[PDB]
RNA sequence: CGAAGAACCUUACCAGGUCUUGACAUCCUUUGACCACUCUAGAGAUAGAGCUUUCCCGGGACAAAGUGACAGGUGGUG
RNA sequence: UAGUUGGGCACUCUAGCGAGACUGCCGGUGACAAACCGGAGGAAGGUGGGGAUGACGUCAAAUCAUCAUGCCCCUUAUGACCUGGGCUACACACGUGCUACAAUGGGAAGUACAACGAGUCGCUAGACCGCGAGGUCAUGCAAAUCUCUUAAAGCUUCUCUCAGUUCGGAUUGCAGGCUGCAACUCGCCUGCAUGAAGCCGGAAUCGCUAGUAAUCGCGGAUCAGCACGCCGCGGUGAAUACGUUC
């Protein structure tokens, strides 16, 4: 549809794109606002037009298969340099200085009670 | 000209009013009533003193308010013309000590306490 | 001039307010009142045990009352007895 | 470990940050008011005893 | 510094390593500061950093830059239970 | 159960704080100067029969009230005494120091001297029950209302502790209009630390 | 309690309907204090049904309650080895909170999208003798009937 | 919950590097000043120098050693 | 332009001194009692509401680590100094809280009503920059004079219309801001992006009888910087109590 992926047509066009992997509201409304279009309408009342700049703005932005490829490719480094803060992905654990011991479930996934 | 003073209070609320000859308005801090409480259920209570004795269409009202919220502001509007009303005719008393508004409503706020995390709430007991 | 008079018991503040009241009154000059300004209570809580006892506590209050003079026609009179004259610690001044 | 604590108090600190609180009379040096310099505790007791200016019980 | 200032460093490392000019591997240096960090000088080297208990040897390569020397000298020795 | 201070209960209603001076940024340096004072005499003093103690404070000034029983002792020869005092508390303070004695009357109702004493007695080893009745009786003749005493730790070199003592009359620590006076004292004895509490019930304030 | 009734406070009257039974349903349909929602919540509703109903919105509650509040209860008695249940005439009080409370329920247990449309619904059903307020009615009379041998006690 | 604030300090624990009338005291034996500061190093503690000795009014708190009496223990027994 | 300026304190408010409420009065019941019941009046009626207030002693309850202290123990070290580390781990279990699981609601806009209290190298107005956290300049205030402080819930509109959603906000990546020698272990905040679990919770169990519960925010102590906690403050404001079978 705009890159990969085929957003809903009853929901309006800002909180349709947010469904978009790198797009949330505010940059969703910047580039409305930078292709200078309504964004209270609906996308199934689109013109075409308006879907093909919202595309090249899209498309000059970084998005799904690129955002994905850039986290990970980080993740992947800090992993493999053997830094504190990868060994953390490593072994599945919190990352940003929490406390792992009644908590973290987030990063452990299903407990298991022992 | 002629002016029927009082002083009311309610719930850390206080209300200077005044009672002017008039039709019925009701003026709050330059304000209409209307505009300044925007409940409908509490200008009722600010007016029943006028459905106890038989004024309504007689007096515009005049008041400062300072203090509280909106319904204890109401409360303090209501004391205050209650007591009013006495200047102006203490034969009304005999209606509004039966109302109880005479009565100032003693209801402040409770103290929070040591121990507990709020008044008269207390953390969960846990018996093991 | 305006005397900003501050301590931690009105029985005494009250008594020297007086004091003062009455060399301005003999000095031969005109004063305002003494006027009450708010009192100010710092409130402090502390744990009605040494260990680990943390729901049973015990509140502590510093009231400070304090009162404010003014002075209308300074005599030079009014102005010498009123720096020369001395109060109990209790009481504090601040003149200007 | 203790009276060499306070030496490392009252002797000047490296950094603005090493400075820190202490009773004056116990050392405690955990709750600590800057407006006495005392712990808890012996606020507790001086004030009982009235030797702390203007404190009093509180009660409202 | 996360506040757009000097990006912190030790002094007498920054001194050492600075004294280090021909870039010699075999010129280990230790350090106590698991505060400090890396800057593209000490890309190439293996320095020491106190872990708390050892000093624990890194080598440093140009994917370190931005980071910490304690990231790379853990203290915990966890081991699964 | 646990008591509430009767001094500390009866602040600003019956007495008047003891450190009667005022300040707001040297606050602190005055009260710990004030702490330090009072150690200072009690270390000095402990021969005497000192009671109660209170420091004004006046623009670098420090007015000093001490009440005592032996007077004359802490005056010393027409002096003599209270000057070598005042030049060491000039010494520790860095400032201008002025005294007042006062003359207790009726010591055997002050709470602090009967503790002090009766510790002393049970340092001297003598017996508790002996060293209090003594006292009751000196109180009660002196012309209390009543007494109250309760000493408490290693009686007489015991395995183990307990709290012991007697009284006469009224103690009614629940009223505040009451002028009671309270007093801690300890004893240090060769088989540990025992603690004299005693008060005292006056004549009240209406 | 152990020291007999307590008196409660009296029912400030609806400043438009001049009624009691508006008021307490304010009071109960509101959560945390918020009298000014609960009541346009309710005088939206009795809007709503003044729009689909000509008869006095007031009128149709009351018939609801007149159909919903019961006249009878089930009250739980431990008799050793065996806890049952006893008829009693209730109350005529307890009669109306309960149906207040049971209406209030289970019309924010109905499945619309707002508590107005929830509430004039359960009303106008509870009116009809269709909803299950009125379920729980006849549930608590049927248990009642059922277990009507214990009169005695 | 002691903790009314575990980045350093706190911190009482662990590793390493250091000291032993001692970091904190009173009594003594110096013909008396020494703190502070700059650099060399050092993780720093610490030492090496220099800037310095100006103790103050026989006395007065401070700096050294030296003297051991002693200090010191958030070390146990609530 | 603004209680502004003049003037006045009248009302409020401040805070001292006082009054007031004591079954004090009316009747009924009661041993002619105490007392209870209702009534009148009064702001308030029966210890008005709340607090401080914890008898003899019990738990050989806790505290030698706040402090002091007998005895024992080390005293070239269990003492002392520095740096770094750890008290922040993590298969898991428990307690106390916060956020939620939505439309009585989410989001955008506008707008209204508090109180307590804190402030000198500290609170900081106003202006400018910055999406924002915040930064530059600079004024007032040692304070009922200035500031923190236009509180948020609330009210009126608009939009969302039942959805793991525009819910929920976790976790994670990136950029920054502050503090402070230093923010990796191990800080707080912001922005962007992701957008997990969770659709009201088993056995069982906790608090509460009125301005209470419930919910809403505000300040303060510690504090260089940092609390969903603690202490206090006020806003809005219920239902129920038949009765002692258990
Ligand atoms: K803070
Ligand atoms: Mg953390
Ligand atoms: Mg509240
Ligand atoms: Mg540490
Ligand atoms: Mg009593
Ligand atoms: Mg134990
Ligand atoms: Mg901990
Ligand atoms: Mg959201
Ligand atoms: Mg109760
Ligand atoms: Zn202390």
């Amino acid at each position: 549809r705009i890159a990969g992926v085929d957003i809903p047509r009853d929901k309006r066009v800002v909180v349709s794109l947010t469904y978009i992997y790198g797009i949330g509201n505010t940059t969703a409304k910047k580039v409305l606002a930078n292709v200078g279009v309504s964004e209270d309408v609906r996308v199934r009342d689109l013109t075409n037009e308006q879907t093909d700049a919202i595309r090249a703005e899209i498309d000059k932005l970084k998005v799904e298969g690129d955002l994905r490829r850039e986290v990970n490719l980080n993740i992947k480094r800090l992993m493999e340099i053997g830094s504190y803060r990868g060994i953390r992905h490593r072994r599945g654990l919190p990352t940003r200085g929490q406390n792992t011991k009644n908590n973290a479930r987030t990063r452990k996934g299903p407990t298991k009670t022992v | 000209q002629v002016q029927y003073s009082g002083t009311g209070r309610r719930k850390n609320a206080v209300a200077r009013v005044r009672l002017v000859p008039g039709t019925g308005k009701i003026t709050v801090n330059k304000k209409d009533v209307e505009e300044y409480i925007p409940h409908a259920d509490l200008r009722e209570v600010i007016n029943q003193p006028f459905g106890v004795t038989e004024t309504k269409g007689a007096y515009d009202v005049i008041v400062n308010v300072n203090g509280g919220g909106y319904a204890g502001q109401s409360g303090a509007i209501r004391h205050g013309i209650a007591r009013a009303l006495l200047q102006v005719d203490p034969d009304f008393r005999s209606a509004l000590k039966r109302a109880g508004l005479l009565t100032r409503d003693a209801r402040m706020v409770e103290r929070k306490k040591p121990g507990l995390k709020k008044a008269r709430k207390a953390s969960q007991f846990s018996k093991r | 001039i305006r005397i900003r008079l501050k301590a931690y018991e009105h029985r005494i503040l009250d008594q020297s307010a007086d004091k003062i009241v009455e060399t301005a009154k003999r000095t031969g000059a005109d004063v305002s009142g003494p006027i009450p300004l708010p009192t100010e209570r710092s409130l402090y809580t502390v744990i009605r045990a040494t260990h680990k006892y943390k729901d049973s506590r015990e509140q502590f209050e510093m009231r400070t009352h304090k009162r404010l003079i003014d002075i209308v026609n300074p005599t030079p009179k009014t102005v010498d007895a009123l720096m020369k004259l001395d109060l109990p610690s209790g009481v504090n001044i601040e003149i200007k | 470990a203790k009276k060499s604590m306070i030496a490392k108090n009252k002797r000047p600190a490296k950094h603005s940050t090493q400075a820190y609180t202490r009773c004056e009379r116990c050392g405690r040096p955990h709750s600590v008011y800057r407006k006495f310099h005392l712990c808890r505790i012996c606020f507790r007791e001086l004030a009982y005893k009235g030797q702390i200016p203007g404190v009093k019980k509180a009660s409202w | 510094r996360s506040l757009k200032k000097g990006p912190f460093v030790d002094d007498h490392l920054m001194k050492k390593v600075e004294a280090q000019q021909g870039a010699e591997k075999k010129k280990v240096i230790k350090t106590w500061s698991r505060r400090s960090t890396i800057f593209p000088s000490f890309v190439g080297f293996t320095i020491a950093v106190y872990d708390g208990r050892k000093h624990v040897p890194v080598y440093i390569q140009e994917d370190m830059v931005g980071h910490k020397l304690g990231e790379f000298a853990p203290t915990r020795t966890y081991r699964g239970h | 159960g646990q008591k509430v201070h009767p001094i500390g209960m009866r602040v600003g209603i019956i007495r008047d704080w003891d450190a009667k001076w005022y300040a707001e940024k040297e606050y602190a340096e005055f009260l710990h100067e004030d702490l330090r004072i009072r150690k200072f005499i009690a270390t000095k003093l402990a021969d005497a029969a000192v009671s109660t103690i209170e420091i004004e404070r006046a623009a670098n000034r420090v007015n000093i009230s001490i009440h005592t029983a032996k007077p004359g002792m802490v005056i010393g020869k027409g002096g003599s005494e209270v000057e070598n005092l005042r030049k060491e508390l000039n010494k520790l303070t860095g400032k201008r120091v002025h005294i007042n004695i006062v003359e207790i009357k009726k010591p055997d109702l002050d709470a602090k001297l009967v503790g002090e004493g009766i510790a002393r007695q049970l340092e001297n080893r003598v017996a508790f029950r002996r060293a209090q009745k003594q006292a009751i009786q000196r109180a009660m003749r002196a012309g209390a209302k009543g007494i109250k005493t309760q000493v408490s730790g290693r009686l007489n070199g015991a395995d183990i502790a307990r709290s012991e003592g007697y009284s006469e009359g009224t103690v009614p620590l629940h009223t505040l209009r009451a002028d009671i006076d309270y007093a801690w004292e300890e004893a240090d004895t060769t088989y540990g630390k025992l603690g004299v509490k005693v008060w005292i019930y006056r004549g009240e304030i209406l | 309690p152990r020291k007999g009734p307590v008196a409660k406070r009296d029912v400030l009257p609806d400043p438009i309907y001049n009624s009691k039974l508006v008021t307490r349903l304010i009071n109960r349909v509101m959560v945390d204090g918020k009298r000014g929602i609960a009541a346009n919540i309710i005088y939206n509703s009795f809007d709503i049904i003044k729009e689909s109903t000509g008869n006095d919105p007031l009128e149709v509650f009351e018939q609801a309650m007149k159909n919903v509040m019961p006249v009878l209860e089930v009250k739980a008695r431990r008799v050793g080895g065996s806890n049952y249940q006893v008829p009693v005439e209730v109350r005529p009080e307890r009669r109306t909170t309960l149906g207040l409370r049971w209406v209030v329920n289970y019309a924010r247990l109905r499945g619309e999208h707002t508590m107005e449309e929830r509430l004039a619904k359960e009303i106008m059903d509870a009116a009809n003798n269709t909803g299950a307020s009125v379920k729980k009615r006849e549930d608590t009379h049927k248990m009642a009937d059922a277990n009507r041998a214990f009169a005695h006690y």
